[PDB]
């Protein structure tokens, strides 16, 4: 009566050992984001990522399985979709787009980590064009304000006095609730960086295209600016560096963060919209497949 | 010196404090000898013994019906009992020969005491008298292993001396013990082989070894020292021929294909055994070992003792483990139960412990991308896996998983617990099916 | 008087979008409100069984190198009748301009059946099978269209049922909004029919 | 399986051919209720657009030179009661083509927009009703896009977040009225 | 009418040219009665000892190659690990209890679920022909003895028995030749295990 | 109107199948590999092209005397019709079974609901000539770069039993493309 298999160890960590260091790891940026916002932005936290666990519940008694709730993926994902939206907005178009997050982009396509694309920006993609005006607004100090990226092209608000580039780092400028707090964003990476959980070939690469981008088209009272703006400094830690959706091959990490940074800076420049880290993200992992196909690790003993 | 490493690979903990600075105790056998013809890869020998014959230390108990198989020899004297076929752990129905021991320990004397003297055919018939195992993983009779067909002619002779896996001590002790011996036999090693210098290629984490070893290279040529970093799998044939003369393997290939042929040291010392002291294989270390195991030990047992009498002699269970384990904690098999007779091929044994053992029912892949990090020969396994349940044969081709070394890396470090490597040996044995 | 059957084989198993999957262009293009789409579906009704009653007097001439190009033609003189009816008797100023009228000569579905059936079918075996597969062609459009109608404005047939605040979703009379209701809609027809 | 192309380049001009002839029959038969239905639908929208004249009559010699291609005199009989104005300014992603009635009292009576290219339902539409209604019975002076509530006399309310839209067709009105003062009151 | 000849004339520019270049270029260049699946093995949990704990992937092919062969105590029954529900779309075989069963009227024999099974559990037999037996095992019975107790024991009276000889002691199994049977049917009491099964429509 | 303003018009910011639905239905029909299916997005830039020159000389002065445009819905199609029977006998010139793997669409190849789409679109603008056949080059690549990345999904696709039972093989693909006209949506400002 004696259990047997033939590697007999595999021990390192659980999947909820990965997730739940993220889970963690994120801590610092969201306690940072929160206290401007207030009460006000929590409700739109709990509530979308209640609703997108719970979600993910109903799913697991279609089909039986046994429920992954405990491997925490579904966690992740809501605290993810939560951070794309500005604080005042009812909470069920925010709970629709969580149903969205699992139902359709998650268990359609398998279970966790099947899905062709990340989940967070389908639902903000659905989610900014199917009420737009609903996100238009930018609550803090009362009042709809301007954000830097709307004003760098010139083209837009009459408004505009830029926001110095200290005040980014603090969070006091406005936006979604956790893109503006980069410095604890940088501890978070810089805690996670630690686990090795992910290495720097997606950040180094990504970050370094749209500065040589934002260098070359000159754009800001310094180049620098651009990089803590907007959800850019989410897009090389949080998004694009997630498992599902990132290409396995150590060469292929690298083809996919400087090709990520050559369509979002075009959105960002020659683009109309006000930021390019998401629907650019959507496009270089619908690329994933051919990159994995054509770039494969060189085998220890090729012909030749 | 410097510490080389081929460019991919794992940190499996060190288990070897348990154990490392203890004798090796010889045991004395109690229960009944039983030997199993099947220990040699390829075919075994049909023993020439029927029932009721007196028989010794050093006889011959089967003549080697093939290209590929070695002369055995009985542990110790007594008396044949019975032809009888017994289960390996395996289950395959072995052939083996039941002696029961009768205390005795009597032995045919045999003596050479010199090589210098001797023709190099006389060297490899000798070997082949001797019958003796490659000793360390995969378990090849050591007298085709040293004669390639002429045409690859050998650059020089590393032993793979690298004792990569955890809790497996067996390799350092006789390093402490017997230096000059070791070094004896690789002299003779390379008088088989002129043109091929030699070296080795022990790991840093010993480096009391080496320590001790480098006062004797000093007064001889051709041996010298080349120190390894810890790394799992250094002891793999592959990786450590790119780890040294730095000449990749070619696919599909043959270390004479490379220029150079590993060894154990264990066959090293018994290559001097079978020259100088003139005997063959009666013993092999064990190391048992494990938390579960009432004290950690390093026995020397006499071959084809059951394993049940052989850890009650290593103290016991302090409570019943939940996987015992013939030979090293990856590579090797689980035993089907305890009752198994001892074999050449086996090297330790571990009796792992719940902190440990339990493992999980496996969660859905994450395209994490450490697998493909962590494998030493950059096959990308998820796909190689995925392909074995869809039975896609020509993905796993075009992959080449026919390749893979079943080193047990890949499964080691994935989240999931998914365990790929049943899928790899599935495959590997439908590749041979149908091609 | 087999009509009743052979209508109900074009429509549960001949039918051309939730089994076929020819002749989508339309069926996505079309359905941004209802009426556009049974303004689409019924004007392909009268061209589907237009054209297979004057191509299988046809049919006996063709030489088999030539199985398609008369074929294109008389689908395109069939289309101009329509597109000159549109222009004129019943223009109606929105089916007019919001369906890409011309797109029913290279509609997928009707040159993808007059090859599959058509040549090889009676003449009279073709009048009632191209009336059921248009009937078909609108049932697989209209029960599409209410429920993408209902999810975008909330008016069906052009009227209100809702608070305008409440339903102000828009992705779905968009472009990629269209294909989720597709592919949620065709699996509830398949886990019935498990 | 004759395949020779001589008998198959004769059948094939066939049957082009009667099918180009019958086209052609119906193309002859066609024209008069096409030119009496698009007469009619922009009489229609005409009318609609300014109630109080019944006959429309472009006024042919003056090509527009600047974002004007044309323009339609409105007359009920003898009396002049207006012009309508198409014009075209560069919204956020194109052009928006529309036209304008003036009256000869200088009011705005409304607009329609016949493009659709201009923000593809992107907040609301300028097509809305509830938008393109507040431009009837504004006066012909340039009106002024607001931030926050409106007043009335010089005032319009942006669609809640699209500024850049309302700016834009504000503009091209203005442009407009432009145009009427210099080239329109009084002939 | 004057403009009624321009659309023909002006088709007629690319009028027969089209298949000018068209077919001048393509001359250029133009049984028994049927088998059904039958799962020889009776292991129902407690009619056999498993060995061991399996850790494993929960597909039978998989199970091969470990040590031990598979879970059972007998090398040659079923796992009860179900790969072979996979490759059966038509879905005649339920596991149930640890052993497959295909359903008997189901079945098109299709025959790709002998190919699949390591341990070839499954024999196709003519549907018609009745009494059947149900174990793979190759071995001396003392060994079945501790094992399963449903087992074929090679034990050998039905050799003696059968008037038809529709029976052959090949490799300490029982094989029968099911078209030298008469279905005389007196060997299912004969055997003290029941390893023969009479299907009995009667 | 560019000829750089107008080659990223099909490929990227108005592609033929992300938005206008143009092309959809072969694209659920070869995305089965992408070795093959490349291979008809390769016959696609001939198909389009050549016709994009050949309705130019209807457009050029063909139509011209009779100056109607009516007759151009019966007429440059016939020429689209040439131009398929044309190439089914060079597919099979050494390699027939290239395309042949999913040959019942081999036909649809005279009726792609995009090949009129692009020409239509032609003639609904009135172009001058080369940016018409830029025009046809980028939305030929454009249908091949969609059609090669579904077929990079469906390699995928296949090769993953997790999907729940009734959505297996086709419905699936209509997640995907659909979530694919996602991706392209961000494009609308850049043209
Ligand atoms: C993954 C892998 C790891 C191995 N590790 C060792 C080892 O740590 N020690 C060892 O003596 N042999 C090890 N071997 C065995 C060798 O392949 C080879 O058999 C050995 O280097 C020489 O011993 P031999 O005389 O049996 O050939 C390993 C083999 C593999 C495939
Ligand atoms: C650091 C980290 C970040 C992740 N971020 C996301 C994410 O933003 N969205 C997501 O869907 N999955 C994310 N995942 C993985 C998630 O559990 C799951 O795989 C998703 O369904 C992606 O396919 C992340 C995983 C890790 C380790
Ligand atoms: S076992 Fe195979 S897959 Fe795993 S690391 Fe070794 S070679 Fe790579
Ligand atoms: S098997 Fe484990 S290591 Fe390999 S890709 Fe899947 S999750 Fe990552
Ligand atoms: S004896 Fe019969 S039931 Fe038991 S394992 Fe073998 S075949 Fe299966
Ligand atoms: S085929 Fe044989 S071993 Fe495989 S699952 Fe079915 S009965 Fe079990
Ligand atoms: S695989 Fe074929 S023979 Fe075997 S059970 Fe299924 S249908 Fe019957
Ligand atoms: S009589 Fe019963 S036990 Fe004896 S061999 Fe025949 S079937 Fe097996
Ligand atoms: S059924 Fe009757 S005839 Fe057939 S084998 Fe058994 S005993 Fe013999
Ligand atoms: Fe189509």
């Amino acid at each position: 009566y004696t259990v047997s298999s033939s590697p007999h160890i595999r021990a390192k960590d659980t999947t909820q050992s990965i997730m739940r260091d993220v889970v963690i790891a994120l801590l610092p940026a969201t306690i940072a984001g929160v206290y401007f916002f207030k009460l006000q932005g929590l409700l739109v936290i709990l509530a979308s990522v209640l609703s997108c666990v719970v979600a993910e519940y109903i799913w697991q008694k279609a089909s039986k399985k046994k429920v992954t709730v405990g491997d925490y993926s579904a966690v992740v994902t809501g605290l993810l979709l939560a951070f794309n939206v500005p604080a005042s907005i009812p909470l069920w178009i925010p709970v629709v787009g969580g149903f969205f997050a699992i139902i359709v982009v998650k268990q359609f396509f398998g279970g966790l980590g099947q899905n062709i694309v990340n989940p967070a920006l389908a639902a903000r993609a659905f989610l900014l064009a199917s009420w737009p005006v609903q996100m238009t607004s930018w609550t803090l100090d009362g009042v709809t304000t301007a954000t830097p990226l709307a004003i760098l092209k010139g083209n837009e608000a009459t408004g505009a006095a830029a926001p110095d580039l200290m005040s980014v780092f603090i969070g006091h400028v406005g936006g979604c609730i956790g893109e503006t707090s980069a410095l604890a964003l940088l501890i978070g990476g810089a805690y996670l960086f630690y686990k090795h959980i992910i290495d720097w070939r997606i950040p180094v690469s990504f970050i370094g295209t749209t500065f040589i981008f934002t260098a070359i088209a000159g754009r800001g009272s310094s180049p620098v600016y651009e990089l803590f703006a907007g959800g850019l400094m989410l897009g090389a830690i949080f998004m694009a560096t997630d498992y599902a959706t990132s290409p396995i091959t150590p060469l292929g990490r690298i083809i996919f963060g400087v090709g990520c940074g050559v369509i979002t800076s075009l959105i960002r420049i020659f683009g109309g919209y006000p930021e390019g880290v998401s629907y650019s993200i959507l496009v270089m992992n619908l690329f994933v497949p051919l990159i994995e196909r054509w770039t494969a690790p060189k085998i220890f003993g090729k012909v030749k | 010196m410097e510490l080389l490493t081929f460019k991919n690979g794992v940190h499996p903990p060190h288990g070897k404090h348990y154990t490392e600075n203890k004798p090796i105790e010889e045991y004395l056998p109690k229960g009944d000898i039983v030997i199993p013809m099947s220990q040699h890869i390829g075919a075994p020998a049909e023993p020439i013994v029927k029932k009721g014959d007196r028989v010794l230390v050093g006889q011959k108990i089967g003549e080697a019906k093939g290209f590929v198989s070695a002369n055995i020899h009985a542990s110790v004297s007594g008396t044949v009992k019975n032809v009888a076929p017994v289960t390996l752990f395996n289950g395959v129905k072995s052939t083996a020969v039941i002696i029961e021991n009768d205390g005795q320990y009597e032995e045919i004397e045999t003596e050479k005491r010199d090589y210098t003297k001797l023709s190099n055919e006389e060297i490899i018939n000798i070997i082949k008298e001797a019958g003796i195992v490659g000793m360390g993983g995969a378990t090849f009779p050591t007298h085709v292993k040293l004669a390639p067909p002429p045409d690859k002619n050998i650059d020089s002779i590393v032993v793979n001396a690298a004792e990569c896996e955890p809790y497996l001590t067996c390799d350092h002790r006789m390093m402490l013990e017997k230096t000059n011996e070791i070094v004896e036999g690789l002299k003779i090693v390379l008088k088989l082989f002129p043109k091929a210098t030699g070296y080795i290629g022990i790991e840093d984490n010993k480096m009391n070894a080496i320590k001790a070893m480098q006062e004797a290279v000093k007064n001889i040529a051709n041996i010298e020292v080349k120190a390894v970093k810890t790394k799992y799998p250094q002891g793999a044939e592959k990786q450590l021929i790119y780890a040294i003369t730095k000449r990749e393997v070619p696919s599909g290939g043959l270390p004479a294909d490379a220029g150079c042929i590993v060894q154990n040291v264990d066959t090293i010392y018994e290559i001097y055994n079978a020259v100088v002291n003139g005997k063959p294989l009666t013993s092999r270390v064990v190391t048992v070992t494990g938390d579960a195991i009432k004290e950690p030990k390093n026995l020397r047992f006499k071959i084809g003792t059951s394993v049940r009498e052989l850890v009650e002699a290593a103290g016991g269970f302090a409570e019943e483990p939940l996987k015992v384990i013939s030979g090293g904690p990856m590579m090797g098999m689980a035993m089907y139960s305890l009752d198994v007779p001892s074999t050449k091929g086996t090297s330790g044994v571990l009796c792992l412990t719940k902190k440990v053992a339990e493992i999980e029912e496996e969660s859905n892949c994450i395209n994490c991308g450490k697998c493909v990090q962590v494998c030493p020969m950059n096959l990308m396994p998820t796909k190689l896996a995925t392909a074995s349940a869809v039975s896609n044969l020509d993905m796993f081709n075009e992959f080449s998983g026919r390749d893979c070394i079943e080193c047990g890396c890949c499964s080691f470090v994935c989240p999931a617990r998914r365990h790929l490597l049943q899928r790899i040996r599935s495959g590997k044995k439908a590749v041979s099916k149908k091609k | 008087g087999v009509v009743s059957e052979r209508l109900y084989n074009g429509i549960v198993k001949e039918n051309a979008t939730f089994v076929q999957v020819l002749g989508m262009c339309p069926t996505l293009a079309v359905t941004t409100s209802a009426i556009n789409g049974i303004g689409m579906g019924l004007s392909a009704t009268v061209v589907l069984i237009g054209s297979n009653v004057v191509i299988s007097l046809l049919k006996k001439v063709i030489p088999d190198e030539i199985r398609i190009p008369a074929y294109i033609t008389v689908i395109a003189t069939l289309v101009t009748v329509l597109q000159f009816l549109l222009q004129a008797y019943l223009p109606d100023l929105n089916k007019s301009l919001g369906i890409f009228i011309p797109l029913i000569v290279v509609n997928c579905i009707i040159l993808g059946r007059a090859e599959a059936y058509a040549n090889k079918n009676s003449v009279g075996a073709s009048f009632f099978d191209g009336l059921g597969m248009g009937l078909g062609f609108t049932v697989s459009l209209a029960a599409l269209g209410i429920i993408r109608e209902f999810l975008g404005t909330g008016k069906v047939f052009g009227a209100q049922i809702t608070p305008d605040a409440f339903q102000p979703a828009l992705i779905m009379i968009l472009a990629p909004g269209g294909f989720f209701t597709l592919g949620i809609l065709m699996a509830i027809l398949n886990q019935r029919k498990l | 399986k004759k395949v020779s192309s001589f008998k198959l380049g004769m059948v094939l001009l066939l049957i082009a051919a009667v099918c180009g002839l019958i086209l052609g029959g119906v193309n002859q038969v066609t024209a008069e209720p096409i030119a009496i239905q698009n007469k009619k639908t922009l009489d229609e929208a005409n009318k609609a657009i300014l109630p109080e004249a019944s006959e429309f009559a472009e006024k042919t010699d003056i090509k527009g030179e600047g974002i004007v291609l044309g323009v339609t005199e409105g007359k009920s009989g003898s009396d002049l009661k207006g012009y309508t104005i198409k014009v075209a300014p560069k919204g956020y992603a194109g052009a928006i083509e529309m036209m304008v009635g003036v009256s000869t009292e200088g009011k705005v009576t409304g607009i329609k927009i016949l493009n659709h290219a201009e923000t593809p339902g992107l907040g609301a539409n300028a097509t809305d009703p509830k938008f393109s209604g507040q431009y009837a019975n504004k006066p012909a002076k340039e009106l002024k896009v607001v931030k926050g509530a409106a007043s009335g006399e010089d005032e319009i309310v942006a669609i809640t977040g699209a500024t850049i839209t309302s700016k834009a067709v504000t503009l091209g009105v203005n442009e407009a009225i432009k145009f009427y003062d210099t080239k329109l009151k009084g002939g | 009418m004057e403009g009624l000849l321009f659309p023909v004339l002006s088709l007629g520019g690319l009028g027969v040219v089209f298949g000018l270049l068209l077919g001048y270029a393509s001359k250029k260049f133009a049984s028994s009665e049927p088998k059904k699946a039958y799962v020889k093995c009776q292991g129902t949990c407690d009619k056999a000892k498993e060995k061991y704990e399996y850790y494993g992937a929960m597909t039978c092919v998989d199970a091969a190659n470990i040590p031990g062969a598979g879970s059972k105590t007998c090398g040659f029954g079923c796992l009860g690990l179900g790969s072979c529900v996979q490759v059966c779309a038509f879905d005649a075989i339920h596991v149930e209890n640890g052993i497959a069963v295909v359903d008997e009227e189901a079945c098109t024999g299709c025959g790709a679920c002998v190919s699949i099974c390591p341990k070839s559990v499954i024999e196709l037999t003519p549907m018609s022909k009745k009494v059947r037996i149900s174990c793979n095992s190759h071995d001396k019975g003392i060994e079945v003895k501790n094992a399963c107790s449903v087992g074929c024991l090679s034990c050998g009276l039905c050799v003696r028995n059968c008037p038809s000889e529709a029976i052959t002691m090949v490799n300490n199994l029982p094989v029968i030749d099911y078209d030298k049977c008469t279905q005389c049917g007196v060997c299912v009491g004969k055997c003290p295990t029941k390893a023969i099964v009479n299907l009995n429509t009667n | 109107m560019s000829i750089f303003t107008i080659f990223i018009s099909a490929l990227l910011v108005n592609n033929f199948v992300l938005s206008r639905f143009l092309g959809i239905c072969p694209f659920l029909g070869v995305s089965k590999k992408v070795e093959t299916a490349t291979g008809m997005g390769a016959a696609v830039t001939f198909v389009m092209a050549l016709a994009a020159i050949m309705t130019f000389l209807v457009e050029r002065f063909i139509l011209i005397p009779l100056n109607i445009q009516y007759l151009s819905t019966l007429a440059f199609i016939l020429v689209i019709a040439s131009l398929v029977q044309f190439v089914e006998m060079v597919i099979k010139k050494v390699s027939p079974d290239l395309y042949k793997a999913l040959g019942i669409y081999l036909p649809l190849i005279t009726t792609n609901c995009a090949v009129l789409g692009m020409a239509v679109i032609n003639s609904n603008e009135k172009y001058n000539l080369i940016q018409s056949i830029i025009n046809s080059v980028g939305a030929a690549l454009g249908f091949t770069l969609a059609l090669v990345l579904l077929a990079g999904i469906r390699e995928k696709m296949e090769t993953n039993e997790y999907i729940p039972e009734a959505l297996k093989g086709l419905p699936i693909t209509l997640v995907t493309a659909g979530l694919m006209a996602i991706a392209f949506l961000g494009f609308q400002g850049l043209i």
